[PDB]
RNA sequence: CGAAGGCGACUUUCUGGUCUGUAACUGACGCUGAUGUGCGAAAGCGUGGGGAUCAAACAGGAUUAGAUACCCUGGUAGUCCACGCCGUAAACGAUGAGUGCUAAGUGUUAGGGGGUUUCCGCCCCUUAGUGCUGCAGCUAACGCAUUAAGCACUCCGCCUGG
């Protein structure tokens, strides 16, 4: 699914506040965990819990 | 008025140059890579500020800085020892803020940080 | 960001260093500025999961 | 001449008065065909003037200027090409100049004569305690490539 | 994944379509080929930007016994995006697109059946592919091949001197 904000629960060790994601090997997941782990945590990740650049 | 003065560093890969300013903008003067007798971007060179950026320091004695606090927006050989110039007189370096901006993001590109 | 006292400055080479790459995202940083080609990097740009 | 390259060389041996080879490769420098017939002699009023003017012999005060020519200690580099890239570095006894024979203190033979029988004896007590004077020995070979530091 | 040129920031979209596990079902209802389908990258291409970057030109420098050239900032446009594209690339698969195999193997993205469930992993079946080799076949050889440069049923176009 496309887990929200609040939805990083068992996923804050892959969040951050300053931008580190793990990807796919660094969890040894198939494509689809990863793919959550790239896309679905970005609706917290990102918006809100990390600044790109100006 | 002392313990009030920061050393913001505009050091790239060359050009060393140095504002002996104060901890915010506004400028008091400096030893940079315009100031011993350089000009910048070949002087990857600390001697902006090797020694003589605390001749400029000592010579204010206003900042009276034990915390001087380079602040970088890139890398530089003579940049970590543009801060010698702040242990020649000993002013204490204390800080290293070497960072380029995460503000966000205007719009359909004017641009920042990368 | 970073505050770091108690060192030497011609001891600097070593202190200047250890605050810079730490990032997972350290593209997903950049995002907004300076766009490049992987053209040498298509040996190895068919790659995990960007979008296939 | 590459491919190739280039490997270490030859010294020379002492002398039984004074277990010295000091005093041979001076003599070396003078070893006429083996007819060293006051060649002998030559060596012996040029060697002894650092030994008589100054009071002790081949190892004491001859030591403040045989400590200090052909190397333990010298200036060399490695490979880097066309810049600079100067340091400090010890050193064998291979390729030489700071610990028993090599290049400028001590012109034993440059005062105001065409001879070799008394001018050995002229210019040589430069090297009492290792101050330049004429070039034979030492002096000159210490102090090289520490010079630029800003518009390096 | 697209008709291709090609397709790249990500939250999202249609998830269109691939996609494999189910495929719930009337009775040839398709490939190529009159139709017709669209564009195809740039050099260049019909407006503000554009000389901001880069950048030809010019400057200006000079190797060692040789420039204005490798050298380029100011800088000529151009570069570039909010209104028009050509039908050209090593778009090469030098190898046209339907029915199916050629001992087959191979580890694997997807989607599944699962055992064991593990601690989301070990083992078996799996295919669009993914690669790897490798049987037959292939041509002179290059070398191709369960996914052609083979094998038996479809069309297309090419040319049998250039």
């Amino acid at each position: 699914t496309h887990i929200d904000y609040k939805d990083t629960e068992l996923l804050k060790r892959f969040i951050s506040e300053r931008g580190k994601i793990l990807p796919r090997r660094v969890t040894g997941t198939s494509a689809k965990y990863q793919r959550m782990l790239t896309t679905a945590i970005k609706r917290s990740r990102h918006m809100a819990l990390l600044p790109y650049v100006k | 008025n002392i313990e009030n003065g920061v050393a913001h560093i505009r050091s790239t890969f060359n050009n060393t140059i140095v504002t002996i300013t104060d901890e915010f903008g506004n400028a008091l003067s400096w030893s940079s890579a315009g100031a011993l007798g350089f000009k910048g971007s070949k002087k990857s060179t600390p001697f902006a500020a090797q020694m003589a950026s605390e001749t400029a320091s000592k010579s204010a004695m206003e900042h009276g800085l034990k915390t001087v606090e380079v602040t970088v927006k890139g890398p530089g050989p003579g940049r970590e020892s543009a801060i010698r110039a702040l242990q020649s007189a000993g002013l204490e370096v204390t800080a290293i803020r070497d960072v380029t901006p995460v503000p966000h993001n205007g719009c359909r590109p004017p641009k920042r940080r990368r | 960001t970073v505050v770091r006292k108690n060192e030497s400055l011609e001891d600097a080479l070593r202190r200047f260093k250890r605050s810079v790459s730490k990032s997972g995202t350290i593209q997903e940083v950049r995002k907004r500025e300076f766009y490049e080609k992987p053209s040498v990097k298509r040996k190895k740009k068919s790659e995990a999961a960007r979008k296939r | 001449m590459p491919r190739k390259g280039s490997v270490p060389k030859r010294d020379v041996l002492p002398d039984p008065i004074h277990n010295s080879k000091l005093v041979t490769k001076l003599i070396n420098k003078i070893m006429l065909d083996g007819k060293r017939g006051t060649a002998q002699r030559i060596l012996y009023s040029a060697f002894d003037l650092v030994e008589q003017r100054s009071g002790r012999d081949a190892l004491e005060v001859f030591e403040e200027a045989i400590n200090n020519i052909m190397p333990v200690l010298e200036v060399k580099a490695r490979r880097v090409g066309g810049s600079n890239y100067q340091v400090p570095v010890e050193v064998r006894p291979e390729r030489r100049t700071t610990l028993g024979l090599r290049w400028l203190v001590n012109y034993a033979r440059l005062r105001g004569e065409k001879t070799m029988e008394d001018r050995l004896a002229n210019e040589i007590l430069d090297a009492a305690n290792n101050t330049g004077g004429a070039v034979k020995k030492r002096e000159d070979t210490h102090k090289m490539a520490e010079a630029n530091k800003a518009f390096a």
